[PDB]
RNA sequence: UUGGCGGAAAGGCCUUGGGUGCUUGCUGGCGAAUUGCAAUGUCAUUUUGCGUGGGGAUAAAUCAUUUGUAUACGACUUAGA
RNA sequence: GCCCUGAAAAUGGAUGGCGCUCAAGCGUGUUACCUAUACUCUACCGUCAGGGUUGAUAUGAUGCCCUGACGAGUAGGCAGGCGUGGAGGUCAGUGACGAAGCCUAGACCGUAAGGUCGGGUCGAACGGCCUCUAGUGCAGAUCUUGGUGGUAGUAGCAAAUA
RNA sequence: AGAACUGGCGAUGCGGGAUGAACCGAACGUAGAGUUAAGGUGCCGGAAUACACGCUCAUCAGACACCACAAAAGGUGUUAG
RNA sequence: GAAAUUGUUGAAAGGGAAGGGCAUUUGAUCAGACA
C-alpha cells in the first residue's frame, strides 16, 4: 500500500485466501459433497449418470428435492426394469 | 487392442470459436470467417483468436481414429454391425442415438459375439 | 406443483405457495431474503415487528435511492425499509406453512425456513397517458412466492469415510521403515 | 512486560501478525 | 443404415518392422568410475551414503557395498549416473564378485544367501578400510551440501 | 547431520521472453553460486524440481513436485534455461527450485 | 544466500541501490534497508532539491488529494526510487515490493542483525572523487520531513549501545585469539595447516 | 531458577544456580538390507478445532423511548432500571 | 570537442518511467550475450510439379506409391465441401423397451462449415446414401413482428384553502 | 511549384523504433530445435552495473534526428590542436 | 416449452472495466485397457 508500505498487503490477502479456500474445500470434502475416487465402489466412472435413476434407486432403497423424479419417469423406469428383469429371466 | 498407430497429435485441441461469440448471445460459437475489410481477426493481428487453416490438418495416418485407435462406425441394427466382421481391429461400432433399448441389447449380443468394439455400450441400459 | 430448488426431507417439511400475487416483486424479494433460513416463530415475530416499525427489512439488491435508516444497523446495512404489503403477503404464507406443518405432525418450535423463493409473475399491463398524446406502460410487478419450512433436526457429521490410499512402492517401503524404526 | 494481561495481549498480537503475514517490523 | 460402409477398407495385417540396425555395444564408463572407488549415492533409499564400487554389472549398473557393517548399505545396484565417484579408492583385489550378476538381483524376508554373501564380501572389504586412518568413520557418515558449497568447483 | 541437502538451491526468474512476448515453454533459473556461463555448463542436464505444497493429500503426500531439466546457459551471469514437463506457473517468479546433482559426470 | 538481507543504507547511491534492491526483490529475495537518512545521491544539494521540487509541482489540479503523493521521509524517497524500477501495478510487482522494508535509523530487531553493503551502489566505489553529492536526510529535512533530530538522537543512543557491545565482543575475540594461538602449534593444528585450515 | 539491561517497532540480549540428557575429544560391540537401479519421497511450525484434565473470569453494544449543543435521511450529542 | 547562454508563456508530467554523473551521458574499439511469423534441419497439413502403377491369389484409377518445391492477400476467378424445406429411388433404415424437438462445464470425429454419442426432458413421428428441386444458411439494413432488460422501486402521484 | 523515372502503402500480418499510415528489419501453413536480423543488455525488460581509450558537471545536462532551426555569435568552463 | 430476462441454491472472482490469445498452477469434474 501507500500508507503502510512495510506491511505485506497482497501477500497477506493471498495467504488468507488460500487458507480460507482450502478450509472451505476440506469442509465440502468431509461432508462428502464432492464425488468419490474413481476406484471407489460408490463412483460412476464408465457408467451412465442419471438423476432420475439415482432418485429411483434411492426411493427403492428406503432429502434432496431440487433433484426430483417425476411420477411419469418413475413409471417409465419401473416398466423398463420389468423388461430388464424379464430379459434376465429368459437368460436364467 | 487396435490396429497399430502412432501418437494421435491434434495440432489445435481448442475449438475455433467465432470472433465475438462470447460478447453476444446472438453470435453463435459456430466458426465464421470474419469478412470485414478491417477485421483484425481477418488481418491476423497479434493477440486475436486463431482461424482455421489447412496447416492444422491432422495426420493422414491418424485422422479419423478415436483415442482407442478405431474409426467410429454408426450402426443401427445387426445387419449394419456385421459389415465390421472382417474389420474389427480398424473400426468400432457406435450405436445410433435412436436405437431402442431392446434393439441395443440385441446389438450388444451380436457385437460381443463377433468381437466388434462398441463405443457406447452403456447406452440406454438401466438394468 | 413444481417448487423451486428443494434440499430438505419431505416428511419433516411443509410448503406454502402464492402465485400471480399482486405485490411488488422487488420488495417481496427483499422481505423474503430477510427471513431466509430463520426459525419460523422468530421470523413471524420479526415480520410483525416490521409492521410495527420496530425493525426494518434490509433492502440489499433493489435499493437505489432508498432512504437510510438506523434500523438497518442490526443487519449491517444502512438502507432498509418496511414493505408492509410484501411483509403481509409473506406473513400469510408463513401462517399457511405453519398450518401445513401442524397438519403433518411437525414440531412448530423446531421449524425454520429452509427455502423461500420469490420471482416475477406475469405483469399487469396497465397504461397511462402522458404529455403530447402519448401512451406509456403503468405495469404492476406481481410475485410468485414459495417457501418450505423444515424441522431444525439435530444430526451431526463427525468421523466420515476415508479414501483408499494408493501408495507407490517407495512410499510403502518408507512407511514400513518408519514403523520398523519406531512406532 | 507490564502485567500478564499486557503480556498475553502482546504475544497474541505479534503471533497474529506473524501468522497472517501482516508485520511492519518483521516478516 | 445409419452410415454407408466406405467403398475401401484398410488391410488387417500388421506390418512387420524394418530390420533395425542398432547394435548393443557395451557401455563406456567414465574415467572416475574404477572398482574400489568410494562413491556418493545421490538418490534412493540411501541418498548421501558413501559406498564402495565393486563391479560393473551387465545391466549397465554398479555393484556397490556400503559395506553393510559400516553404514548399513548392502550389496545393491545403483545407476552409474546417480552417483559421484570420489577420489578415495580401496584395493578391491581381495573380493570375488564373480557370483553377482543381473540374475542374482531378480526379485519376482531377506534371503539368507544374500546375508552370507554380504558377510563374505564385507569382511574382506574391512581389511582395506582399516588400513587407512579415517576411512571407516568417513564411510559411516552421510554426505550433504553445506551453505556455500558449489558443486561445479568441488573436487571429489 | 543437520544438513541433508543433495540439491543446489535455485530461483525461478522468468520465462523465456522478449520485451513484449514471453514463452512459457522455456524457463530461466538462477542457480546459487553460479556467476558465469562457463560455470553453468556443469549443471546442464541436471534435474530440476519445483517442490510446492498443496492441501489435498494426493497419492500419499501433501507435497507436489514439478520435474524438469537444465537445457543450456543464458546470458553471461550464470542463468540457465530449463524446461519442465509442465511449464512452471507464472506465480512462481521468485520461487525456489532444486537442482539435483544427477545425472552425474563426476 | 541469506533469508533476509539487511542493507545498511549509509553511503549508497539512491538509484543504484534502488536498482540492486529491485532486482533482488523480483528474484524472490527479502531485503531490508536501514539508515535511509544517510543514503546518497549524485549532484550538488541544490540540484537535487530542485529536482524534488520539480516532483513536488505535480498534483492533480482538480483534486489535489488524488494526485501524486509526495512522501518526504528518506525511506519513502528511496521507496519511490525503487517503485519506479518495478512493475508495481501488477500482482508480481506488488508481491516483490512486499519483500522490501525500508526504515530511517535502525529500529529493532535489525539493530542486533548484521548489516551489509552493496558495493556497486556505494558512493565511495562509484562516484568519482571531488564530485558533489547529496545526503538524503538533509534533502528530506529541507523539503518537509520533520524527524531528522529524532532519528539522530536515537542513532546516537544506538551507537552508544553498539559500541558497548563491540567492546565486549572484541574482548572475547582477544581471549579466543589467544586460545587458538596457544593451540596453534599442536599436532592437530599442524594437520589442519596441511589442509589449508 | 538468579540478577541486570533493552520503549524506535523495546517482545530481545546478557547472566546465577542446581536438575536431567547428549557429547564425534578417544577407543570398542550390535543393528541397518527387500524403498528391489531414481521418482521432494514428506522429517518445520502454521494455526483453528471434535475432544483429552487443571486453572482464571462473571460485560456491553444496537434497535425502540428520550435530548437538541446536531440534523435532509443516516449520522451527531444527551437522558432513562 | 564537450559544457553554459543562444527566449517562451500559461491544469500537473515526462530521454517511455525510475533514475543515472571515472554514467545508466557523449565519441570510438573489442568481444560476449538477448530476441522475430526471417535463415538451417526435422516432423505434420494442403497445393503444385515430376516419375511409377491394369499386377492379381485382389477392393477405391478422379485409387495407390515414390520424389521435390512451395504456402501473405481486398476486388475478383477457379475448385472441393458442410447445412436446410420438399420429390424419385434404396437401406425389407430408426421409432411408445420412446420419433422429432429442447436442455446439458458428459464424450468423440473434422482445419472448418459441421457431424457423432451419453444423461435429462419429451411424447409420435424421423434419418443415412444416390439423385431431383428450391421461398435453402444472418450480427447488423435508425431492418419487420413479438418478447425482455438496465434505468428503477427511480422521475413522479405538490393546481382547484381542509 | 511542373516534368520523368523508380520504390513504399492500397490488399499486409510479424521483430524493432516506449507509442504510431510514411522509419529500421523481415519469402506469413501447424509445430520442435538451433541461429540471427533491426534494436538492444542498470531496473522496469530477455541480455555484460563487460573490458578499453578519452571528453563532460549543466541553479531543470544529455541520452535525438544535424550540407534542420532558434544557430551568427556570447563565456576569466574544460580539453586537444 | 428455447433465448433474452429473473428468483433461490452451490461454487468462485472482484483495490476505478468486462471480454479475448498462449502457457501452466490450483479446485471441481470426466472418458478409455489388458504381454
Amino acid at each position: 500500500s501507500k500508507n503502510s508500505i512495510n506491511r505485506p498487503k497482497l501477500t497477506s490477502n493471498l495467504h488468507h485466501k488460500v487458507h480460507s479456500l482450502n478450509k472451505k474445500r476440506a469442509q465440502r470434502e468431509r461432508a462428502g459433497l464432492l464425488k468419490p475416487a474413481r476406484s471407489s465402489v460408490n463412483s460412476k466412472s464408465g457408467e451412465i449418470k442419471s438423476v432420475a435413476l439415482d432418485l429411483y434407486f434411492q426411493n427403492k432403497k428406503n432429502s434432496i428435492t431440487t433433484r426430483t423424479l417425476s411420477k411419469k419417469r418413475a413409471k417409465k423406469i419401473e416398466r423398463n426394469l420389468k423388461y430388464a428383469t424379464q430379459r434376465k429371466l429368459l437368460v436364467d | 487392442a487396435s490396429l497399430p498407430h502412432p501418437k494421435i497429435v491434434k495440432k489445435h485441441t481448442k475449438k475455433f470459436k467465432r470472433h465475438h461469440s462470447d460478447r453476444y448471445h446472438r453470435v453463435a460459437e459456430n466458426w465464421r470467417k470474419q469478412k470485414g475489410i478491417d477485421s483484425v481477426v481477418r488481418r491476423r493481428f497479434r493477440g486475436n483468436i486463431s482461424q482455421p487453416k489447412i496447416g492444422y490438418g491432422s495426420n493422414k495416418k491418424t485422422k479419423f481414429l478415436s483415442p482407442s485407435g478405431h474409426k467410429t462406425f454408426l450402426v443401427a441394427n445387426v445387419k449394419d454391425l456385421e459389415t465390421l466382421t472382417m474389420h474389427t481391429k480398424t473400426y468400432a461400432a457406435e450405436i445410433a442415438h435412436n436405437i431402442s433399448a431392446k434393439n441395443r441389447v440385441v446389438i450388444l449380443a451380436r457385437a460381443k459375439a463377433l468381437g466388434i468394439k462398441v463405443t457406447n455400450p452403456k447406452g440406454r441400459l438401466a438394468l | 406443483a413444481r417448487y423451486g430448488a428443494t434440499s430438505t426431507n419431505p416428511a419433516k417439511s411443509a410448503s406454502a405457495r402464492g402465485s400471480y400475487l399482486r405485490v411488488s416483486f422487488k420488495n417481496t424479494r427483499e422481505t423474503a431474503q430477510a427471513i431466509n433460513g430463520w426459525e419460523l416463530t422468530k421470523a413471524q415475530k420479526y415480520l410483525e415487528q416490521v409492521l410495527d416499525h420496530q425493525r426494518a427489512i434490509p433492502f440489499r439488491r433493489f435499493n437505489s435511492s432508498i432512504g437510510r435508516t438506523a434500523q438497518g444497523k442490526e443487519f449491517g446495512v444502512t438502507k432498509a425499509r418496511w414493505p408492509a404489503k410484501s411483509v403481509k403477503f409473506v406473513q400469510g404464507l408463513l401462517q399457511n406453512a405453519a398450518a401445513n406443518a401442524e397438519a403433518k405432525g411437525l414440531d412448530a418450535t423446531k421449524l425454520y425456513v429452509s427455502h423461500i423463493q420469490v420471482n416475477q409473475a406475469p405483469k399487469q399491463r396497465r397504461r397511462t397517458y402522458r404529455a403530447h398524446g402519448r401512451i406509456n406502460k403503468y405495469e404492476s410487478s406481481p410475485s410468485h412466492i414459495e417457501l418450505v419450512v423444515t424441522e431444525k433436526e439435530e444430526a451431526v457429521a463427525k468421523a466420515a469415510e476415508k479414501k483408499v490410499v494408493r501408495l507407490t512402492s517407495r512410499q510403502r517401503g518408507r512407511i514400513a521403515a518408519q514403523k520398523r524404526i519406531a512406532a | 512486560w507490564r502485567d500478564g494481561r499486557h503480556h498475553t495481549y502482546k504475544k497474541a498480537k505479534l503471533m497474529k501478525q506473524s501468522k497472517k503475514k501482516t508485520s511492519f517490523t518483521r516478516f | 443404415s445409419a452410415q454407408k460402409a466406405p467403398k475401401w477398407y484398410p488391410s488387417e495385417d500388421v506390418a512387420a518392422l524394418k530390420k533395425t540396425r542398432k547394435a548393443a555395444r557395451p557401455q563406456k564408463l567414465r574415467a572416475s568410475l574404477v572398482p574400489g572407488t568410494v562413491l556418493i549415492l545421490l538418490a534412493g533409499r540411501f541418498r548421501g551414503k558413501r559406498v564402495v564400487y565393486l563391479k560393473h554389472l551387465e545391466d549397465n549398473t554398479l555393484l556397490i557395498s556400503g559395506p553393510f557393517k559400516v553404514n548399513g548399505v548392502p550389496l545393491r545396484r545403483v545407476n552409474a549416473r546417480y552417483v559421484i565417484a570420489t577420489s578415495t579408492k580401496v584395493s578391491v583385489e581381495g573380493v570375488n564378485v564373480e557370483k553377482f550378476n543381473v540374475e542374482y538381483f531378480a526379485k519376482e524376508e531377506i534371503k539368507a544367501e544374500r546375508v552370507e554373501d554380504q558377510k563374505v564380501v564385507d569382511k574382506a572389504l574391512i581389511a582395506e578400510i582399516k588400513k587407512t586412518p579415517l576411512l571407516k568413520q568417513y564411510l559411516s557418515a552421510s554426505f550433504s551440501l553445506k551453505n556455500g558449497d558449489k558443486p561445479h568447483m568441488l573436487k571429489f | 547431520a543437520e544438513s541433508h541437502r543433495l540439491y543446489v538451491k535455485g530461483k525461478h526468474l522468468s520465462y523465456q521472453r522478449s520485451k513484449r512476448v514471453n514463452n512459457p515453454n522455456v524457463s530461466l533459473i538462477k542457480i546459487e553460486g553460479v556467476a558465469t556461463p562457463q560455470d553453468a555448463q556443469f549443471y546442464l542436464g541436471k534435474r530440476i524440481a519445483y517442490v510446492y505444497r498443496a492441501s489435498k493429500e494426493v497419492r500419499g503426500s501433501k507435497i507436489r513436485v514439478m520435474w524438469g531439466k537444465v537445457t543450456r546457459t543464458h546470458g553471461n551471469s550464470g542463468v540457465v534455461r530449463a524446461t519442465f514437463r509442465n511449464n512452471l506457473p507464472a506465480k512462481t517468479f521468485g520461487a525456489s527450485v532444486r537442482i539435483f546433482l544427477y545425472p552425474s559426470n563426476i | 544466500v541469506e533469508p533476509v538481507v539487511v542493507i545498511d543504507g549509509k553511503g549508497h547511491l539512491v538509484g543504484r541501490l534502488a536498482s540492486v534492491v529491485a532486482k533482488q526483490l523480483l528474484n524472490g529475495q527479502k531485503i531490508v534497508v536501514v539508515r535511509a537518512e544517510e543514503l546518497n545521491i549524485s549532484g550538488e544539494f541544490f540540484r537535487n532539491k530542485l529536482k524534488y521540487h520539480d516532483f513536488l509541482r505535480k498534483a492533480t489540479a482538480f483534486n489535489k488529494t488524488r494526485g501524486p503523493f509526495h512522501f518526504r521521509a528518506p525511506s519513502r524517497i528511496f521507496y519511490k526510487a525503487l517503485r519506479g524500477m518495478v512493475s508495481h501495478k501488477t500482482a508480481r510487482g506488488k508481491a516483490a515490493l512486499e519483500r522490501l522494508k525500508v526504515f530511517e535509523g535502525i529500529p529493532p530487531p535489525y539493530d542486533k542483525k548484521k548489516r551489509v553493503v552493496v558495493p556497486q551502489a556505494l558512493r565511495v566505489l562509484r562516484l568519482k572523487p571531488g564530485r558533489k553529492y547529496t545526503t538524503l536526510g538533509k534533502l528530506s529535512t529541507s523539503v518537509g520531513w520533520k524527524y531528522e533530530d529524532v532519528v539522530a538522537k536515537l542513532e546516537a543512543k544506538r551507537k552508544v549501545s553498539s559500541a558497548e557491545y563491540y567492546a565486549k565482543k572484541r574482548a572475547f575475540t582477544k581471549k579466543v585469539a589467544s586460545a587458538n594461538a596457544t593451540a596453534a602449534e599442536s599436532d592437530v593444528a599442524k594437520q589442519l595447516a596441511a589442509l589449508g585450515y
